């Protein structure tokens, strides 16, 4: 599955790593610029650090970047 | 429009004194103190030296340009800008500034001034070596200016993921929680911002 | 007439150094030390480390604007505007300044400047340990102006805001001017004696 | 009884709190932009400490704001 | 054409708070840090004093001139130039500049600052007084701008362990290690790109 | 003519470095130390720290006005006049100055910069917890200018220490300025400066 | 001609940087460090805190004037000409200057900037109580001029002066110029190294 | 008798006191800008502390400024 | 033989010093303007320190400058 | 003799103070603006301190200025 990679802008070719994901979380520089995100592929879903906030998927390309 | 005629028009036409008004509409002033590092701590003095990114930010619309086809955010001078007249009430020394007087600015007129800061306080420190900590309390807010002219509104973060693992202290819970107050004479108030640090030693 | 146009007004026309001259009429400053915190004492060295408003005020006519459907009161820089030579006479360091070097000004001339200071100071420190407490002299007062050029004045609850934090605890300040003749021009450079009684907490 | 409340320019309902109340003391702040104020409504007359300075009283806002 | 008539190019022309960009591709900044002497330790207080050259370097292509028949380089000042809002995030002290701040400037538009500085760091000094020694992280990267305006590299010639690096201090240096680290935020194109070194340290026995 | 006016006079048309020269005449300097307070004394690094006024004066005449029916003094800035260029050759650590830069300029030309100062000093600190005390000499004088171009004169009696913190460590004997005129071997004349020496000891 | 219209002539035509380059001629730069006083030693941190006149010296030609019936020398500020841009390579500390920041110019085109300089530096100080004495390095140097465009050459007993009632005595200083080449361009950036062999006093 | 009164520079009513008198001593402050000088009135000439230099009098005005 | 001495530009006469060298090493001041070299003539080829970087040879003059 | 005196320019009468004398020696001061020179009279040539350079003479005014 082709999943957004980061810090680049571009989809790239995972054979299944069966989850394109999207971590979410809220450090110091954060109430300025934002949550920082580290987006990504995976084998699967990953495991949630408490208050770190996430969203897997499944479609070609279902994790870009918002705002 | 490029980066360089942008700065060309704040430079030249954006006055550092003369605070931004829109007409009985005080500027919005959003502040944050985010602590990064407790150094020096003496229990018997009540002084604390500290470091934290005064992680201020505001609403300055003459600024503002035509962003469509040109650069979304330029960074401008501290110099160059109009900049809120922020106080710590409570204050021992003067500001030591370690990153470049630079304020970020977006098209929209929205201005990002947060430096990084070293600065000493009067403050409780009574209760440091305990499970509960000592709770210091720093006030801040504008000297010269009242609320319909400044007014200051505190903010989601887990406070302490940055905070330096690295200190002889660790923070427990910082507060930052607003506090209007009313004097005899002038239309309305003086607004500022009273921030909570509860902090301890290390094991 | 905006608050810019005012600033404009000010800035521009305004001069740093011309004393605000009424013919033979000085320049009424009321001055007025609120401590804050008293940190560093050396009984031994009559050195203490003290931090105070040095709570300044003045009247500069030529500033004066018309504010009746316009801003009562704006904040103008210190760079821009004259302002007293005061001076405390036993100083040991520097100002430190550590609020923004601004001054309030009212549409009707009234200046007020009262900027956040630490500064070092020799004085009677001989007492601290007691009940009585030492009695610390600060005497300060214009270094090049005299009286008929710059009159100097002093003017609450004294410590109902000194610092609740301080290793120290404030007993009571005295405000008294004193007024000093010179031998050769017309009459007494005038200089404030501010006495801050004070003591150790428990 | 309506009474002016701080820090708010405006009157509020105070269903019986019996008085309006004009606390006024000195600070440090004080000599230039004068005496703290607080204004407000309660259901007594409240308690003095040592030099602050009071006013009570019971017409549907008679506790201002002054300029002195 | 001469010295002064290319100072009089740089110093009317370019512009200290104008970013040179090229259209969408960054500044490409190219740092290092290059270590000096390791002044005041403690373990205690994970407090380092330390001086050391911010070895710095970019291309403003604006500047160039026709170097053929005339000087090849010369020496401009930092007021007269743009320069890397740089900045060491875990930073305790501000900047003491000891030398002069006067950068280098080629005619192809190479810019070369490297100023000595005194700063102090709060970093891991847990370790001196060892064999494998203490592990000294210090944080640097742009304030203000991000990667596609300006873009941190670390070279990296595995330049002696430590040649220069003072022969007089109380430590003496083991192995630096410069590693580029790029991370994104949740908003803006890409990356605020900056760089860590790495300084491995020990006392001297 | 007011105030004003004559502030727009000095400030406008005088030369902060324009030594006010009168051909071949040097300009007249009258400099003194009054010694304040003696702070820090270490008689292991003959080092003083130390507080003074540096009582300087001189004649700039082309400042001069016309003071008949106008103001006879007025305040200047120092950055806005000239200024000797006076330093102590003893000297550890810089100038930290307490007082507004602001010198006092009559009408007749004559010009009165007085600072209060902080400054240490390698000095003859031997001999402090004695009756006789320790006599501590302070070199002072012109870095660039020689007698010529300025003279230097310490022009006293007096009893300096009537006023010298009676709440220091330390208490004043006696102070002599008394100026030394030095040939050196190039030019017309000769680097002009001045010695004062501080005797002082401590208290009970 | 007079004095005002000679620092009229220097302040309005002279250019702080402009390095005064007679074509392929570097600027002849005379420098010595004459020892003053030796304050502050460390053996352990070899960390020495001293005191010294940097007797700087060179030819800027263009300043030049007719002195036939005007005066021969006049006293320029440093901030209206040109200066060496040296430095101590193996410096602590800032500069901290005690003298006012001005250089005699005479006539002929010579200038004389000798300043009053305190300032730390990293330097042998291993063997301060012997008879031998430490002997301590510090080199200073131009730091972004090389040598075509700057020379550095230096040129008593100097015990004479260096202060008599110092915690030290000064026993004997070389001043030994070093030219070394590096890899790209013509020369070699000229350094002088100056050798302090000093000692604790008796006491 | 009438003697000029400091820091006033004006002469004032005392009903014998028998004395105009003229304290000038030297200060810190007084290289440059002179002697301290108080005037007044009293009751007798006063005592003499050392250095400190006296002028009494008792003509109807007779202590007044000098110009240095 | 003649070899070009530094830091010299120039080439000078050593009767049979029987080498030109060419020593090129790395130091702090290096990333930018370069590695050092000290040119010249010796006896023998000489003596190599770990990381420092040879050249010898025997043509009249060749050992000159590069860029690198 | 006549002879040179110093600090001044100028010559001045010595009845017999046998010689002129010209003391030059090098201070700290000194690679600039050059050796001291204290010129002046005497009874006899005087005694000669350790590096310290001396000229003595006895033609009326015989020990004036060099100049470097």
């Amino acid at each position: 599955i082709r999943c957004f990679i980061t810090p680049d802008i571009t989809s790239k070719d995972c054979p299944n790593g069966h989850v394109c994901y999207t971590k979410t979380w809220c450090d110091a520089f954060c109430s300025i610029r934002g949550k920082r995100v580290d987006l990504g592929c995976a084998a699967t879903c990953p495991t949630v650090k408490t208050g770190v906030d996430i969203q897997c998927c499944s479609t070609d390309n279902c994790n870009p970047f918002p705002t | 429009l490029d980066r360089a005629d942008i700065l060309y028009n704040i430079r030249q036409t954006s006055r550092p004194d003369v605070i931004p008004t829109q007409r009985d509409r005080p500027v919005a002033v959003s502040v944050s103190l985010k602590f990064i590092n407790i150094l020096e701590v003496n229990e018997i003095t009540n002084e604390v030296d500290v470091v934290f990114w005064q992680q201020t930010t505001w609403s300055d619309r003459t600024l503002a340009w035509n962003s469509s086809h040109s650069p979304d955010q330029v960074s401008v001078p501290i110099s160059s800008l109009w900049v809120p007249d922020l106080a710590a009430y409570n204050a021992i020394s003067k500001p030591e500034v370690l990153t470049p007087q630079l304020a970020r600015v977006v098209s929209d007129g929205e201005v990002l001034y947060m430096p990084s800061i070293r600065q000493r306080f009067s403050c409780d420190v009574s209760g440091v070596d305990t499970e509960s900590g000592a709770t210091c309390r720093i006030k801040i807010g504008s000297w010269t200016h009242h609320s319909r002219e400044i007014s200051v509104d505190p903010t989601n973060s887990d406070d302490s993921e940055y905070f330096s693992q690295y200190s002889r202290f660790e923070i427990l819970d910082v507060t930052q929680k607003k506090n209007s107050v009313t004097y005899s004479c002038c239309p309305e108030a003086y607004e500022d911002v009273e921030v909570s640090l509860n902090f301890r030693k290390k094991g």
